[PDB]
RNA sequence: GGUACGGACAAGGGGAAUCUGACUGUCUAAUUAAAACAUAGCAUUGCGAUGGCCAGAAAGUGGUGUUGACGCAAUGUGAUU
RNA sequence: AAUCCGGUUAAUAUUCCGGAACCAGAAGGUGGAAUCAACACGGCAACGUAAAUGAAGUUGGAGACGUCGGCGGGAGCCCUGGGAAGAGUUCUCUUUUCUUUUUAACAAACCAUUGAACUACCCUGAAAUCGGUUUAUCCGGAGCUAGGGUAUGGUGUUUGGAA
């Protein structure tokens, strides 16, 4: 498992064509992961925010798959 | 009878312990720069040997024919140091440490690791403290003659090669052992000779002394010098026996 | 009576560039705010030029007969001098204390190193310069 | 305090082995323990590591010099080297 | 309290049998069998630990970049600084005597 | 306060002498643990390698010996005094 | 050379399942880096980096090593103060007593802070009125104390794994 630490850094790793999926989990702290399942890591993300979640969610590559924890 | 113990000392559980023994402490090959003139080496390493007393010398020199370095092991000499350069040949220095054809250096001085044949690689005046000093040569077919620790004098050729100085590691035999462990310690690392029996203290058919209802050996113990093996024990060929009062 | 001043020649014993011969340009006898000790500006050479024999090609010999330098400011305790000196033609007021804060002027400074000792190599007047040491 | 008047470091013996050998022993182990002086560097960081090996601290001369059993030089290796420079020295001249 | 076992066949305390104990996100105190520790190269000339070097055992090695094997100046990760530095000086200085020696020859 | 209390448990009896082995150690598995053996210490013996001691039917063979008299081999006595 | 956690069977499990990793070998599938003539830069230095051409030969290192003694740290365990959830006791007393309150391999960044270093090394500087210093007396003009750096780095921290 990786960390990302940048939405920019994120992104590119979703563009590339070994990100299969991508997942959405919810935390009670209303803190948002947003993880990247690649061939050899899974990428987390984390987001302290709804409203940059909500962009980064629309921020996502069309064709990606988005699956929701 | 059995077969006594001094008979099963012909291998086996008698032989030395030399796993922890990093080599046999030899001069160097009798080679053309020792020959006609010197070569110079390095002392790298002096380190302890176990089952021997003195300590010994690993020496680095240049392989005259070949690009790569040849470690010689040594047995060092009393004043050597790791970094001292050390010299080997008919026209090194009379330097402690150096070694030189005894026919090249002057009567009294005195040596260790003496060649008994010319290229023999070391052979008297080896063990801790020791040495042997030059008494004379013979320039006419050169023989050179030395008197050996033991007291011995002895002819060796002129071209035998010898270390300048004592072998290293002092008066070791000086210090009481104190202890069987000690001794025990001592021989652990050397072979399987001890602790001993007494032959008194066996029975008939374990040795020439056994036996009896007292302890004690029958007959004398000064025995021939042909005599058989199973036989041969005590105190064999002497020529005297009892305390000395003034030798020579 | 000085033993470090401009043209002598030098060996660096610490750093990348341990156990290369330099050139002293400007000696600097006092520690100034940016390195406060007796520091030395040099230009030394980073890769010797390779031997080049009568057998050798046109082509080849020329490739072999390059100087990749390299420009410093050294204290004087990580330098060993020695006697032999340089010639020091054109590279007198060149680099300064000014041309390290910029890289341009560096890789600059650098070139021009390049071109005096790479032509001081041919027609060799200083050949115990271009030639590394063996330890 | 003293601790001891006699037996010195020969104390862990305790009463055993008979008083000449201890005796013999506490020469030789007051010795072989001893620090002597380094003559190549002038310090008396000269401490035994087995019988006829004795090493020096530091960060300069990292040697290790052969010597005696006991002690750092022996008498006979003192005397050998005198004789054996008053050789050197006149077959040079 | 909680007691653990070998998680392997190896019955006995050797050096290969090194373990510690982990907390598992089961509630579960276990073993966790671990190598030996690693070794930093030491100097050629001065048996030093070499810096800038991390302690691994002899084939992790093969798996570091090239930069963190070594250091960027001469007999980088094989020698010492203050070796190195002994070495460009005596060097130097037994050629230099080379050099007089051969001019006051002739 | 029961003139009790290391309250169970746990946990040295001590001293004066004689014989003997110095000590720690070792052995008769299944009747002997000792004053026997070993031991440090002391002494004697052989031997400088074409050698001493030991081995093998023999050998272009083995051990001591990765050795060299401050050593290896063979005995005796048994710390010290 | 290299694997961890959770789950699963009547009966196997570091082997199955779920999830998350790692090592070795092969080919070279992309991307990046250096090279306009050649194989990078930074730092006084210790040394640093995302890469930073290196055949033969040589040399060095790791693998690689006893035993006892105390001292310092870490992890798990043990103990303790609150809160929560459930349970035991409740003539009387007991804001009570008991249980649960977990976090792996691996990955990243820091790091003597918070616990354990002036441990090793480097730079400045030049110390007698000698100082520094350990439980244990070692260290210094062969460069002390001090000031500032560099490296070694997890069974530590903050996170990812991961609720
Ligand atoms: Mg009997
Ligand atoms: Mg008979
Ligand atoms: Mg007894
Ligand atoms: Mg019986
Ligand atoms: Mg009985
Ligand atoms: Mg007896
Ligand atoms: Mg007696
Ligand atoms: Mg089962
Ligand atoms: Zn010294």
């Amino acid at each position: 498992p990786r960390q990302i630490s940048d939405i920019k850094q994120f992104l590119e790793i979703a563009r590339r064509k070994d990100a299969t999926s991508a997942r959405i989990k919810k935390n009670t702290n209303k803190d948002v992961k947003f993880k990247l399942r690649c061939s050899k890591y899974l990428y987390t993300l984390v987001v302290a925010d709804a409203k940059k979640a909500e962009k980064l969610r629309q921020s996502l590559p069309p064709d990606l798959t988005v699956t929701e924890v | 009878g059995r077969v006594i113990r001094a008979q099963r000392k012909s291998g086996g559980i008698f032989q030395a312990h030399t796993r922890l023994r990093k080599g046999a402490a030899q001069l160097r090959t009798l080679d053309f720069a020792e020959r006609h003139g010197y070569i110079r080496g390095v002392v790298q390493k002096i380190i302890h040997d176990p089952g021997r007393g003195a300590p010994l010398a690993k020496v680095a020199f240049r392989n005259p024919y070949h690009y790569r370095t040849d470690v010689e092991t040594f047995v060092a000499t009393e004043g050597m140091y790791t970094g001292q350069f050390v010299y080997c040949g008919k026209n090194a220095a009379l330097t402690v440490g150096n070694v030189l054809p005894v026919g090249e250096m002057p009567e009294g001085t005195i040596i260790s690791n003496v060649e008994e044949k010319a290229g023999d690689r070391g052979a008297l005046g080896r063990s801790s403290g020791n040495y042997v000093i030059i008494v004379g040569h013979d320039v006419d077919t050169g023989k050179t003659r030395v008197k050996l620790p033991s007291g011995a004098k002895k002819v060796v050729p002129s071209s035998a090669r010898g270390v300048v100085g004592i072998v290293a590691g002092g008066g070791r035999i000086d210090k009481p052992l104190l202890k069987a462990g000690r001794a025990f310690h001592k021989y652990r690392v050397k072979r399987n000779c001890w602790p001993r029996t007494r032959g008194v203290a066996m029975n008939p058919v374990d040795h020439p002394h056994g036996g009896g209802n007292h302890q004690h050996v029958g007959h004398s113990t000064t025995v021939p010098r042909q005599s058989a093996p199973g036989q041969k024990v005590g105190l064999i060929a002497a020529r005297r026996t009892g305390l000395l009062r003034g030798a020579a | 009576v000085k033993i470090l001043k401009p043209g002598k020649v030098a060996l660096i014993t610490r750093g990348r560039f341990a156990g290369k011969k330099v050139v002293i340009l400007q000696a600097i006898d006092q520690g100034s705010k940016s390195h406060p000790f007796g520091h030395a500006v040099v230009a030394g050479v980073e890769r010797y030029p390779l031997k080049v024999t009568k057998s050798m090609g046109a082509k080849r010999i020329a490739r072999r007969s390059r100087v990749k330098p390299f420009i410093k400011v050294v204290n004087y305790n990580h330098l060993m001098p020695t006697r032999y000196a340089l010639e020091l033609d054109n590279l007198k007021g060149l680099i300064t204390a000014d041309t390290f804060k910029e890289p341009t002027q560096r890789s600059a400074a650098r070139k021009t190193v390049k071109k005096t000792f790479e032509e001081k190599y041919q027609s060799g007047k200083s050949a115990w310069f271009f030639t590394p040491l063996r330890f | 305090t003293k601790r001891t008047k006699k037996v010195g470091v020969t104390g862990k013996y305790g009463v055993r082995y008979g008083a000449s050998l201890r005796r013999d022993v506490r020469k030789i182990e007051v010795q072989q323990h001893s620090r002597y002086q380094c003559p190549f560097c002038g310090r008396n960081t000269v401490k035994r590591t087995a019988a006829g090996i004795w090493c020096c601290n530091g960060k300069g001369c990292k040697k290790v010099l052969a010597g005696g059993a006991w002690t750092v030089t022996t008498a006979a290796a003192t005397s050998a080297r005198s004789t054996i420079r008053r050789l050197r020295e006149m077959v040079e001249v | 309290a909680q007691r653990v076992t070998y998680r392997r066949r190896l019955a006995y305390n050797t050096r290969s049998n090194k373990t510690r104990i982990i907390k598992t996100p089961g509630n579960n105190i276990r073993y966790l069998h671990i190598k030996k520790l690693g070794t930093i190269p030491r100097c050629g000339d001065t048996g030093v630990p070499l810096q800038g070097i991390p302690a691994l055992r002899p084939r992790e090695f093969a798996r570091l970049s090239h930069n963190q094997k070594k250091v960027q100046r001469a007999y980088g990760g094989c020698l010492s600084a203050n070796a190195v530095k002994d070495r460009i000086v005596r060097a130097f200085l037994i050629e230099e005597q080379k050099i007089v020696k051969q001019k006051l020859k002739q």
